[PDB]
RNA sequence: UCCUUGCUAC
RNA sequence: AGCAUAAGCAGGA
C-alpha cells in the first residue's frame, strides 16, 4: 500500500492544509567560506543588466562611470530583464500621480516629514542595527561605529557640538571639505589619511552572506552600508514613510486585510453588463538590480519643488551616494595543490596578481568586472541593494499602477517592497493579452521587470500578497517562526513570562488557536524544566537541585505554593498569558518561604517581572587573551565613566540627557549648585563646605592641566 | 577692535560673562553688545537699592547668567512661597511684589514690541518696553520709579550717543534653512546626474517646469510590439506534465540514526544511577558484551580491521568503567586527526619553478534516484508500537468554566495517540542521544568521549531505559557554529543488510538473540558521521514539531463549526473520514479513508521528517509546490487559471531537485496527486 | 554627607592620566552613545549558551561577604556550593540559590512588594473576579485599531509623564517650564505627599509611577465593544473561529 | 618548540 | 574516510 498526504486536499482548501507545505521545524541553510562569487555575480549581472556600454570618464574617482539613464541600446530579448529608466516617462507617472488625489500633495508630505526631521536628536542613530566601522574595517553595531567616527571627529580637527541631525551631517560634508583625517589603529596608536582616500572609504558598503533565509536553493549576498549614509537613509525613509503613510495602495506601515476587501468590493462594484475581472499575482524578479539611484534623483528633485531651501539639498544627497558606491569584495579565495595538502589563502587585495589560479567561472565573471576593480572594492554605480530605501520602491509601483491611458478596461491593485496583486477589469480575453502586456509595457519602461516564471492569474480571488494566501472567501494566517517561542535565556525568572509573552503576541496578532496556544506553553515549560534542572517534587528526578527541594519539603506547608524555578506545579493558563507566575502565586506562599526568596539581601542579585531569582552567569576567557584586551578596558573605563555620570544626577535614565556643553562641567556646577541649595537650608560647616570646594578646584585644576 | 570699542564704556566683568554668555549661545560678535547693553541695564536696575530687606534682597539678578540654572533658582524661589511661570523666563526675580519682571530693549516704536510680547503672553507676567529713542510703553502696575528710569535712559542715551559718533546702528540687531555647500560634494553631484543633463541646476529646473505629454502612449505602444509574448491558458492546452524523477541509482538512507532497523535491550531505570556513562556502564552490565564477538571479516563494507580494532578498543574501555579513548592508531585514523590542509597566509609563498603547481575547482553534488525504502518506514513510523510513552512531556494545568476545557481535551486527546508510536521513540532517541552529546561537546573539547544511544519508556508501568547504540565523539573543538565533529556510530540490528538501502554502512555481525514470542541472529553496524554545533542546536529540541500539528487538526474542526454554529467537535473527531494512501497497483479513485483523530498520527510523521531532511531542496521544492498547490486549488473550483512561461518554471523545479529522499519523494506523491485528481479535473495528463 | 564622598569620587576619577581626556571631551547626550559599547555582535544563541552555562559546576558570579554570612561551604552529600577562585566576587552553583531559598534567612518586606506592583496585582484582583459562560462556534472578525489598554483613571499621552516625573522625583534639572503644569502640579503636591519617605530607589519609583498614568494604546485587532477594561480580555475572549462572553457584570 | 583542562542527572 | 554543497570543517599557540 502506498501512501500520500497532500490527498488532504482533494476535499479541502488551500487555507488550512497550507501549513503543512513549510519545512520550518528544521534547521536554516547557512552559508560556508567565502563570498566574492555572490557578490561577482550581482555586480556583473548589475553591469549586463546595465543594457549598454556608454562610459564617461571621472575626475574624483580614477575608475570609468558607465550611465544608467536614457542610454538604452535595444536588444531584441526585451523578455530578459532591462535596467534603464526613462526619466521622462516616471516623471509623467508623477504627474499623473499627484493629479488623483489632491493638488499639494508632496508639499503637504514635505513639510510633515521636515516638520519631524528638525525635532529629530542625532542618537536615534545608534536605535539600529549593524553597521560597518571604516576605522578597523570590521562590522560593528551602530553606537560603536558612531562614537569611533565622533572619536575621529574630535581627535582630527576641533571638538564636537552639534547634537543635531543636521549640524552633523554638515559635519560629514566638512569632513569631506578636510584635507587630511586622523584616527586611531592597533595598543592605540594615531594614524592619517589622505582626501581622496577618505572619499574611497566613507563610501564603501561592506557585502557578507544571507545567513538563514527559508526558501531559497542558491545563497545571496546582502550589504551593509557604513555610517555617513544612515542619517541621509533615514530622511529619505521619513519622507517615503509619510508618502506610503499617507497613500491607498500600499502596505508596509500596517492594515493589508482591510485594503483588499476595499478595492475587491470596490471594483467589483465598477462592472458593465459585459466586463469582468481577472486577478494576476506576480513577482518582480531582480529588484535589487533594476532600481537605479538616479530616477530616486530626479523623483526627489521633482518631490521637494516647492517645500524649502534646507530640505531641497537634503533630499538630494543619499541619491548621490548611491550612484557611486564602493562594494567589499568579500575575503578572496584558496588554492591547493593536486594532492590536497597544502592550501594557500589568496585574500581580496592580490586577487589581480594572482588572476591566472582561478576557475572558468571565476575567471569569466572576473573579466567582466575587471575594468571596475580597485585594490579592496569595486565601483558599482546603479545597484540598490539589500538593506537600503524600500519605501521609495513601493512609491514607483503605486506609479505604475496608478497608470492612465485615455472601451473602458483598465486595472489596480496593491504593492509591496517586490511582491504585487494585479486587478485586471476587461471585456473579451484578446483585450486582457492587450491589458497585460501594456502593464508589462509601463513596468518595464520604467525599469520593473515581472517575472514570468512566478506569475499567474485566476477570475476571482484566489491571489496571494506576502505569503498569505488568500481563498474565495476566508484567510489563512503566516506560518510563524518557531524558535522564537524560546529566545530569552538570560535568567531563572525572565524566561517562562517572556516565553507567555511571546505566545500572548502572536496569539493577538496571528490565529493561534488555543490547542497550538496550550500545547506549545507546556512544551516551553518543559524546555524551561530541561534547561535549568529543576522538576517538580512528586517526580523521582534526583540531581543536586532537586535533593535540597526533596529533603527540605517538609518545611513548606502550602506545597502548590512554590514557583516552578524551584520545584512547583503549572498554574498559569491561557487566560492567564498577561499575569507572571511570581505574581499569580504570591497568595499561596508560606510566609517564611516568600520572606526568604524576597529578600534583597540576597548574595546573587546584588553587588518585567519581578527580580528575586536575577542572577548573572559568569563571562568567557578568551576575552583577555587576543589583541583586543584593551578595547574591553575602554568599556570598562566607559562604564565607570556613566557609574559618575549616574552618580551625579539622580534621575537621568528615564529622560534623555540632551545638552551640548561638556558633561565634567554639568557635574561641577551641579555639586556646585546642590552644595549652595543644601548649604543654605542644611549643611552649614565651614570645614566641609571648604574642602569639597578644595576637592572641586583641585579636580578642575587637575582635569584642565 | 570692537572689543576696545566696547570697554571704553562696557564694564569689566561683562566681558567674561557676557562672552561667556556668547560662548553657550554660539559664535556671535554684535551679541557681545547686546548682553552688554541688557546686562549692564539688569546691573543699572539693581545697583544702589534695597536699603534695608530680608535677607535676600529684593531684585535678583539671574537673566546674565550660566544658562543652566534660572531655572533651578526659579524652582527654588517659586517652589518655596508657591508660584507659577507661563511658558517664559524672567529677567530679574522680584519678591517685594510677589511677580516677575521682564525688561525688553527695541530702536523702534514701544508700542509694537509690546504688542508682539504681549501678544505672546498678555497679562501673565510682568513686561517693561524701553527705547534709545526714549519711548516707554509698559504694564499698567508701577514701582519706585522715576530714579532707575532717570539713569537707565540717561545710559540709553549715553550709549546712544555713541553709536551715533561710531556710525553703528544696522550692527545692533537682536535676534537654520542653511546647508553647508562644500566643495567635493557639488563636483560629485554634477557628476552623477543623468546623460542629458549637465549639472543639478538644469536638471532642478526642468524638473520644476515639467509638464507631460502625449508621447508617453506612443512609446508605450512602442513597446507593446516589439514584445512577443503570449498568455498560456489550461482549459486548451494543459500541458501539466508530470515532474522528471531521475532515472538514476537509487538515493541510500542518510539519516544520522537507524529507525526501523533498530534494536534495544532493557532494564528497570535506577533513579540514583541516572548519569549517561552510568547508564552505559549498567548496560554494560545488562547486555552483555562478552558475547559481543565480531569477527574481523565484514559482510561488506569499506574498512574492517579498523573498525573491529576500535570496537575492542571501546569494549575494553566501557569494561573499565571510563570513558576515554586511550590514543591509538584506529582512533587516529577514524576520527579526523591531523587530517587538515596547512592554511598558509599570502605572506610568505616561496614561489618554485614548475613545483607545487596550485589552483582551485570546484565540483557540485551528485544525483540520485526514487528511493524504494522510503515507503516500509513511513508506515513503520505511524504504526503504533508493549512500551507506552516515549516523549518527556509536561503536566496539564487547572481549568476554569472557560474554553480551557476544549483545549485540554484536544491536547489529552492528541497526546492519546502520539506517545505510542515509533516517531516518539525516534525524537525521544534523538533528545537524549544528542542532547548528551552537545553536553559531553560543551565541557569536553580535545578529548574523545563516549555517549551511549538510549531511550526512556513505561514498560507496564515499570519505568525502563534502552539502549539503541554506541556513539564516539570526535574532539570537537566548536570555534564557529560550523565544524563538523566526527561521530562514530555502532549501531544494533536484528535484520539482514541491504547494498541498496545502508549503502553507507559497514555492516559486520554480532551474535544470536534469544526472542520470544525463536533465537534470531543479532547484526551490529558501523557507521563514520559528522555532526554541526546548529545541528545539534536544533535535532535537541523536536519536540516543537508537535507545535504545528495539532494546528492543522485544530483549524478543520473550527472550519467544521465555521460552517455549522454548533458546538460539534467530539463527535466530530468520530464520524469524519479523510483521504490518505492510495494503492500501488491502481492508483484512481481507491483511497483508504480514516478517522479524523488517527489523521494527526499521520501528520506527526511529516513534521518530523521535516526536522530530518531540510535542505536547499526541500526549500525551494515547499515554493514551487505551494505554486502547484495554488494551480490545483484554481482547477477544483473551474476558474480557469493561466500561466506566461512554463517551460522556465520546469527548469527551476527540475533544477531544485537533486539528491534529498524527501523531495524525490514528495516530488513522485505530487505526480501521483496529479492523477487522481487528474480522474476528476482536467488540466493535467497521465 | 554625599557631596563629600562625590567629591572623594570625582577627584579620584580626575586623578587618572587618560580618562580625562575622555570627559570634558564629549557632550552630555554623548552619554547616551557611552552608555552603549557592547563589543559583541547580536548574543546570536542566548539559550544555547545558557544550556552550555547551565551544564558547568559554577557558572554563577555571586557575592562573598553576605553568602559567607550565613552559609555553608558544602551540603550533606558532596554537593559544592563555593569556590577560592576570581573584585571579591566568588564563582557559586544554583544549588546554593535554591538552598538560599529553602535554608536562608528571611527579611519581612510584603508591603513594599505589594506596593510597587500595583498594576499587577490589580490585573490579578480583576481577573479572579470575574465570571465566563458558554462559547459559539461563529464566524467573527474586524480591523486593527488603537485602543488604550489599561483601566487608567488619570489617562496621559506619555508626554506629561516623563516631564510629571522630571517635577516630582528630581526638579533640580527637571525640564523647561511648560503650561502643562497647573492641575498636575496640585497633582505633584498630592505625589509629593506620597513619595518623600520611603526606601524605594529612583528608578524603581519612577518606574512605579509610569503603570498608574499610562494607558498603554496598541495597535491591536479588536471586535466588539472597545471598553479598556476587557483588553486583557481580548486574546482569552474571541479567536478567528470561535468566541465565549457572558460577562455579566 | 609544545600538546594545559572544564566532570555531564528530561 | 566523513560531514557538507558551488566552499568550508576535519586545532592550534
Amino acid at each position: 500500500m502506498e501512501i500520500n498526504p497532500y490527498l488532504l486536499m482533494l476535499n479541502n482548501d488551500i487555507t488550512s492544509m497550507i501549513s503543512l507545505t513549510y519545512p520550518y521545524t528544521g534547521a536554516p541553510p547557512m552559508s560556508h567560506g567565502t563570498s566574492t562569487k555572490y557578490s561577482m555575480e550581482t555586480v556583473s549581472r548589475t553591469y549586463s543588466y546595465s543594457r549598454t556600454k556608454k562610459e564617461v570618464p571621472s575626475g574624483i574617482f580614477p575608475i570609468e562611470r558607465r550611465k544608467f539613464c536614457n542610454t538604452i541600446e535595444d536588444k531584441e530579448n526585451l523578455e530578459k530583464p532591462n535596467g534603464n529608466v526613462d526619466i521622462n516617462f516616471m516623471l509623467s507617472l508623477a504627474e499623473m500621480l499627484e493629479e488623483k488625489m489632491g493638488k499639494g500633495f508632496f508639499k503637504f508630505c514635505a513639510n510633515e516629514a521636515e516638520a519631524e526631521i528638525l525635532k529629530m536628536h542625532f542618537s536615534k542613530l545608534t536605535e539600529g542595527r549593524q553597521t560597518y566601522d571604516w576605522t578597523s574595517e570590521r562590522n560593528m553595531p551602530a553606537a560603536t561605529a558612531l562614537q569611533l567616527t565622533v572619536d575621529a571627529i574630535q581627535e582630527t580637527q576641533g571638538t564636537f557640538k552639534g547634537t543635531t541631525m543636521v549640524e552633523y551631517c554638515n559635519k560629514i560634508l566638512e569632513m569631506m571639505d578636510w584635507p587630511e583625517v586622523k584616527f586611531k589603529k592597533v595598543t592605540l596608536m594615531i594614524t592619517k589619511i589622505g582626501r581622496e582616500e577618505f572619499i574611497k572609504r566613507i563610501c564603501t558598503i561592506n557585502t557578507m552572506a544571507k545567513d538563514g533565509e527559508r526558501g531559497k536553493y542558491k545563497r545571496r549576498a546582502i550589504a551593509t552600508p557604513g555610517m555617513g549614509i544612515r542619517p541621509f537613509s533615514k530622511i529619505v525613509e521619513t519622507l517615503a514613510q509619510k508618502i506610503c503613510e499617507r497613500l491607498a495602495e500600499s502596505g508596509l506601515p500596517v492594515e493589508k486585510k482591510a485594503k483588499l476587501k476595499t478595492t475587491v468590493s470596490s471594483t467589483n462594484s465598477k462592472l458593465q453588463e459585459g466586463q469582468f475581472m481577472v486577478n494576476i499575482t506576480g513577482d518582480n524578479s531582480k529588484w535589487n538590480e533594476c532600481q537605479q539611484p538616479e530616477a530616486y534623483l530626479a523623483m526627489l528633485a521633482y518631490i521637494t519643488k516647492d517645500s524649502s531651501n534646507l530640505m531641497k539639498d537634503l533630499c538630494s544627497v543619499a541619491p548621490t551616494l548611491f550612484c557611486n558606491k564602493y562594494v567589499k569584495m568579500g575575503q578572496g579565495f584558496r588554492a591547493k595543490n593536486k594532492r590536497k595538502t597544502k592550501e594557500i589563502v589568496i585574500p581580496a587585495k592580490k586577487m589581480k596578481e594572482r588572476k591566472e589560479l582561478m576557475n572558468a567561472e571565476w575567471r569569466d565573471l572576473f573579466e567582466t568586472i575587471e575594468p571596475y576593480m580597485d585594490g579592496e572594492c569595486c565601483f558599482l554605480g546603479g545597484g540598490m541593494l539589500m538593506g537600503m530605501f524600500n519605501m521609495l520602491s513601493t512609491v514607483f509601483g503605486v506609479m505604475t499602477l496608478n497608470y492612465r491611458e485615455e472601451r473602458n478596461c483598465y486595472w489596480t491593485g496593491l504593492q509591496s517592497s517586490d511582491d504585487f496583486v494585479l486587478f485586471c477589469i476587461s471585456r473579451t480575453w484578446p483585450e486582457m493579452e492587450m491589458t497585460i502586456l501594456k502593464f508589462i509595457a509601463v513596468c518595464k519602461l520604467m525599469g520593473i521587470n515581472m517575472s514570468l516564471e512566478k506569475s499567474y492569474g485566476c477570475l476571482p480571488e484566489l491571489f496571494e500578497f506576502t505569503s498569505m494566501f488568500f481563498s474565495g472567501d476566508f484567510v489563512s494566517n503566516i506560518a510563524l517562526e518557531l524558535p522564537a517561542f524560546t529566545t530569552a535565556g538570560m535568567n531563572e525568572g525572565t524566561d517562562f513570562t517572556a516565553a507567555m509573552s511571546v505566545i500572548r503576541t502572536n496569539m493577538i496578532n496571528n490565529g493561534l488557536s488555543p490547542g497550538t496556544a496550550l500545547m506549545a506553553l507546556r512544551i516551553c515549560l518543559q524546555e524551561f524544566r530541561a534547561t535549568y534542572r529543576v522538576h517538580p517534587y512528586d517526580s523521582g528526578v534526583k540531581n543536586h537541585r532537586m535533593k535540597i527541594i526533596r529533603k527540605f519539603i517538609e518545611t513548606i506547608e502550602n506545597k502548590d505554593g512554590l514557583l516552578i524555578s524551584d520545584g512547583g506545579k503549572l498554574m498559569n493558563n491561557i487566560s492567564s498569558l498577561h499575569i507572571p507566575e511570581e505574581i499569580l502565586k504570591e497568595d499561596l506562599m508560606d510566609p517564611s518561604y516568600r520572606n526568604r526568596v524576597f529578600n534583597p539581601r540576597n548574595p546573587f542579585t546584588q553587588f518585567a517581572v519581578v527580580s528575586t531569582h536575577s542572577f548573572r552567569t559568569r563571562s568567557n576567557r578568551t576575552l583577555l587573551n587576543t589583541d583586543m584586551r584593551a578595547m574591553a578596558l575602554e568599556e570598562k573605563r566607559y562604564q565607570v565613566v556613566c557609574n559618575m555620570y549616574r552618580s551625579v544626577f539622580e534621575s537621568a535614565d528615564v529622560n534623555t540627557p540632551i545638552g551640548s556643553m561638556s558633561m565634567g562641567e554639568a557635574i561641577e556646577a551641579k555639586i556646585l549648585d546642590r552644595a549652595r541649595t543644601q548649604f543654605e537650608n542644611g549643611i552649614i560647616g565651614g570645614e566641609e563646605y571648604s574642602e569639597i570646594k578644595r576637592l572641586i578646584e583641585d579636580a578642575k585644576r587637575q582635569r584642565l592641566s | 577692535v570692537i572689543r576696545e570699542i566696547a570697554k571704553r564704556f562696557l564694564e569689566q566683568a561683562t566681558i567674561n560673562i557676557a562672552e561667556e554668555v556668547v560662548r553657550e549661545y554660539g559664535d556671535h560678535e554684535r551679541t557681545m553688545i547686546s548682553v552688554g547693553v541688557h546686562f549692564q541695564a539688569c546691573c543699572l536696575i539693581s545697583d544702589e537699592y534695597t536699603l534695608e530687606d530680608e535677607t535676600t534682597p529684593r531684585y535678583v539678578l539671574l537673566e546674565g547668567l550660566k544658562r543652566q540654572e534660572a531655572i533651578s533658582k526659579q524652582n527654588n524661589i517659586c517652589s518655596t512661597l508657591g508660584l507659577e511661570p507661563l511658558r517664559n523666563l524672567a529677567d530679574i526675580f522680584d519678591r517685594k511684589t510677589r511677580r516677575f519682571l521682564e525688561v525688553g530693549i527695541t530702536k523702534r516704536e514701544s508700542d509694537e514690541y509690546y504688542q508682539e510680547k504681549f501678544n505672546k503672553i498678555g497679562n501673565d507676567m510682568d513686561i517693561h518696553v524701553f527705547t534709545y529713542e526714549g519711548k516707554y510703553f509698559s504694564n499698567n502696575p508701577n514701582g519706585l520709579e522715576d530714579i532707575q528710569k532717570t539713569r537707565i535712559f540717561t545710559f540709553l542715551s549715553f550709549v546712544s550717543d555713541e553709536l551715533r559718533k561710531e556710525n553703528m546702528f544696522t550692527e545692533m540687531y537682536v535676534t537654520e534653512l542653511e546647508m553647508y555647500k562644500s566643495k567635493l560634494f557639488i563636483a560629485m553631484r554634477d557628476e552623477s546626474v543623468p546623460l542629458p543633463y549637465i549639472n543639478y541646476e538644469h536638471l532642478r529646473t526642468r524638473c520644476e517646469t515639467f509638464k507631460r505629454n502625449q508621447a508617453e502612449c506612443e512609446a508605450k505602444v512602442a513597446d507593446v510590439a516589439s514584445r512577443l509574448k503570449i498568455k498560456l491558458e489550461h482549459l486548451e492546452e494543459n500541458k501539466l506534465r508530470p515532474l522528471e524523477i531521475p532515472k538514476e541509482k537509487e538515493a541510500p538512507y542518510t539519516h544520522k540514526f537507524l529507525m526501523k532497523d533498530a534494536w534495544f535491550f532493557a532494564k528497570p531505570h535506577d533513579s540514583e544511577r541516572a548519569q549517561p556513562q552510568q547508564i552505559l556502564y549498567d548496560f554494560f552490565e545488562a547486555a552483555n558484551m562478552g558475547f559481543m564477538t565480531t569477527s574481523p571479516k565484514p559482510i561488506f563494507g569499506k574498512q574492517g580491521l579498523m573498525y573491529h580494532s576500535l570496537w575492542g578498543q571501546t569494549k575494553r574501555a566501557i569494561k573499565d568503567k571510563r570513558n576515554e579513548l586511550e590514543p591509538s592508531e584506529q582512533r587516529d585514523f577514524l576520527c579526523g586527526i591531523g587530517r587538515a590542509s596547512k592554511k598558509i597566509q599570502e605572506d610568505k609563498w616561496q614561489e618554485s619553478r614548475e613545483e607545487e603547481f596550485k589552483q582551485e575547482e570546484t565540483k557540485g553534488a551528485a544525483k540520485r534516484g526514487f528511493p524504494t525504502w522510503f515507503n516500509e518506514e513511513w508506515l513503520w513510523a505511524m504504526r503504533d508500537s508493549k512500551i507506552g510513552d516515549w516523549i518527556p512531556m509536561a503536566e496539564m494545568p487547572p481549568c476554569k468554566n472557560e474554553m480551557e476545557d476544549y483545549a485540554k481535551k484536544m491536547c489529552e486527546e492528541l497526546e492519546s495517540k502520539i506517545q505510542g508510536t515509533n516517531c516518539a521513540r525516534e525524537m525521544s532517541k534523538l533528545i537524549h542521544t544528542i542532547g548528551s552529546l552537545h553536553t559531553e561537546c560543551r565541557n569536553f573539547p580535545g578529548k574523545v568521549k563516549i555517549v551511549p544511544i538510549y531511550c526512556r519508556g513505561t514498560l507496564r508501568g515499570e519505568s525502563t531505559d534502552c539502549l539503541f547504540g554506541i556513539a564516539i565523539k570526535g574532539k570537537s573543538h566548536l570555534n564557529k557554529d560550523d565544524g563538523m565533529y566526527t561521530v562514530v556510530t555502532f549501531e544494533f540490528s536484528t535484520e539482514e543488510p541491504n547494498p541498496s538501502k545502508h549503502e553507507k554502512y559497514t555492516v559486520f555481525e554480532a551474535g544470536t538473540v534469544p526472542v520470544e514470542a525463536k533465537e534470531k541472529k543479532l547484526f551490529l553496524y558501523c557507521r563514520t558521521t559528522g555532526m554541526s554545533k546548529l545541528k545539534n542546536d536544533w535535532f535537541s529540541k523536536c519536540r516543537r514539531c508537535l507545535i504545528p500539528t495539532m494546528e492543522t487538526v485544530e483549524q478543520i474542526v473550527l472550519k467544521e463549526c465555521a460552517l455549522k454554529e454548533e458546538n460539534r467537535v467530539s463527535e466530530m473527531l468520530e464520524n469524519k473520514r479523510a483521504w490518505i494512501a492510495h494503492e500501488n497497483g491502481e492508483n484512481l479513485t481507491r483511497l483508504v479513508s480514516t478517522k479524523l483523530k488517527d489523521l494527526c498520527r499521520m501528520l506527526i510523521v511529516t513534521q518530523f521528517y521535516y526536522c530530518i531532511y531540510n535542505d536547499n531542496q526541500l526549500e525551494g521544492f515547499c515554493n514551487e509546490q505551494k505554486k502547484f498547490l495554488m494551480f490545483l486549488q484554481a482547477d477544483k473550483d473551474s476558474k480557469s487559471a493561466f500561466t506566461f512561461n512554463q517551460k522556465g518554471l520546469y527548469e527551476k523545479i527540475e533544477e531544485c531537485i537533486v539528491s534529498n529522499p524527501l523531495c524525490i519523494f514528495l516530488a513522485d506523491r505530487l505526480n501521483k496527486l496529479f492523477l487522481v485528481a487528474k480522474s476528476n479535473g482536467a488540466k493535467y495528463f497521465e | 554627607s554625599l557631596l563629600l564622598t562625590l567629591a572623594k569620587e570625582y577627584a579620584n576619577l580626575t586623578k587618572d592620566k587618560k580618562s580625562c581626556k575622555l570627559l570634558s571631551q564629549g557632550t552630555v547626550s554623548s552619554y547616551t552613545t557611552f552608555k552603549k559599547w557592547t563589543t559583541s555582535r547580536k548574543e546570536k544563541n542566548p539559550s544555547l549558551r545558557m544550556r552550555w552555562a547551565m551544564g558547568s559546576k559554577f557558572p554563577i558570579m555571586a557575592n562573598r561577604e553576605i553568602l559567607e554570612e550565613a552559609g555553608i561551604p558544602e551540603q550533606w552529600e558532596g554537593i559544592d556550593l563555593w569556590s577560592k577562585k576570581d573584585l571579591g566576587m566568588v564563582l557559586a552553583s544554583p544549588a546554593a540559590i535554591t538552598y538560599w531559598n529553602f535554608c536562608g534567612p528571611g527579611v519581612d518586606n510584603s508591603s513594599v512588594i505589594k506596593d510597587v506592583y500595583k498594576a499587577k496585582f490589580m490585573k490579578k484582583e480583576r481577573w479572579r473576579e470575574t465570571l465566563w459562560g458558554p462559547m459559539n462556534f461563529e464566524l467573527v472578525g474586524k480591523q486593527r485599531r488603537v485602543v488604550e489598554t489599561q483601566p487608567v483613571e488619570i489617562k496621559l499621552n506619555q508626554k506629561e509623564i516623563k516631564e510629571l516625573t522630571m517635577w516630582v522625583l528630581f526638579e533640580d534639572e527637571a525640564n523647561l517650564a511648560s503650561k502643562f503644569i497647573q492641575e498636575n502640579f496640585s497633582l505633584v503636591l498630592s505625589l509629593r505627599e506620597l513619595y518623600k519617605g520611603k526606601a524605594v530607589n529612583k528608578d524603581v519609583a519612577a518606574f512605579m509611577i509610569a503603570h498608574q498614568f499610562s494607558p498603554e494604546k496598541r495597535f491591536l485587532p479588536t471586535f466588539g465593544p472597545i471598553r479598556p477594561e476587557r483588553m486583557e480580555l481580548l486574546h482569552c475572549l474571541g479567536g478567528d473561529f470561535w468566541k465565549i462572553e457572558a460577562v455579566t457584570a
